[PDB]
């Protein structure tokens, strides 16, 4: 079975389909987008599965989920309410890759502290598509950000259908 | 001396561990789960280490990986930070970068490099 990276958005401004087109660009109803992960260790044909609402997740989608990438709106204090509503499904699927994505954190809403607390509690990593700051010039081993970081994280996974090199 | 060395990700995934104390696997897992939570939750770099039980957890983030070396409270955390950095340089020399991907798919080489650089803790 071809694994899925389940992608959804809890924001009304930015959709899972938009996020998936950003991922594919790197070097309601469910939609599947084929994507071949290719690196020095393996290649793996997966699907980026855009699921606009959780009630469209069928048994057969669920059993294929090996990554979960959820976009959220950080502008309000309530921004993680809708994300946390996915957690019963995420703890059922037990994906090895779990990524919480926003455009950037908001000090007036979900700030970095609150997003980090939630990610560490639940086994996610926080990614910003448009970090306000560029990384420090003396951060000699910097972390990738944005969609590049999402792609790195999806590469750092032993997909069930890896073809090893 | 060094009690153990951990390499883990921002998602809390333990990718490499080297122990210099004999403990059953479930005990080691209790320890590493707790330590990973503590280190990931530190948002401000106000020390090279976290005091934990009787140990000093000397740690540093390199790219998306945390490197943690647990030493005794009286031990030299400055030399430990240097040791961690020198291990990272050895990894960077072999793999051409510092990536979780390398630790996942070339675990034995990362472990070999560490084990042959560190003698007994």
């Amino acid at each position: 079975g071809v694994p899925c990276a389940l992608v959804t958005s809890c924001s009304s401004v930015f959709s899972g389909d938009q996020l998936v087109q950003h991922i594919l660009g790197t070097e309601d109803a469910v939609r599947f987008y084929p994507w071949t992960i290719d690196n020095k260790y393996y290649s793996a044909d997966i699907n980026l599965c855009v699921v606009p609402n959780k009630f469209l997740v069928t048994a057969e989608i669920a059993e294929s989920v090996q990554a979960f990438v959820v976009y959220f709106d950080s502008t309000q204090k309530s921004g993680l309410d809708s994300v946390s509503s996915w957690l019963p499904l995420a703890k059922a699927w037990l994906p090895e890759v779990m990524i919480l994505v926003c455009d950037r954190v908001s000090e007036d809403g979900i700030n970095r502290q609150k997003a980090q607390e939630w990610c560490i509690k639940h086994g996610f990593e926080l990614v910003e598509l448009s970090p306000e700051e560029l990384p420090e010039e003396d951060d000699d081993f910097p972390e990738s950000t944005g969609v590049k970081r999402i792609v790195q994280a999806l590469n750092a996974n032993v997909w069930s259908n890896v073809v090893m090199k | 001396m060094i009690h153990f060395i951990l390499l883990f990700s921002r998602q809390g995934k333990l990718r490499l561990q080297k122990w210099y104390i004999t403990l059953p696997d479930k005990e080691r897992k209790k320890i590493t789960r707790e330590i990973v939570q503590i280190i990931l939750s530190r948002g401000h770099r106000t020390s090279s280490f976290v005091d934990w039980k009787e140990l000093k957890l000397v740690y540093k983030r390199y790219a998306s990986l945390y490197f943690c070396c647990a030493i005794e409270n009286q031990d030299n955390e400055l030399l430990t930070l240097e040791i961690v950095h020198r291990y990272v340089e050895l990894l960077d020399k072999y793999f051409g970068n510092v990536c979780e991907l390398d630790i996942i798919f070339n675990f034995e080489k990362a472990y070999f490099i560490l084990d042959e650089f560190i003698i007994g803790g």
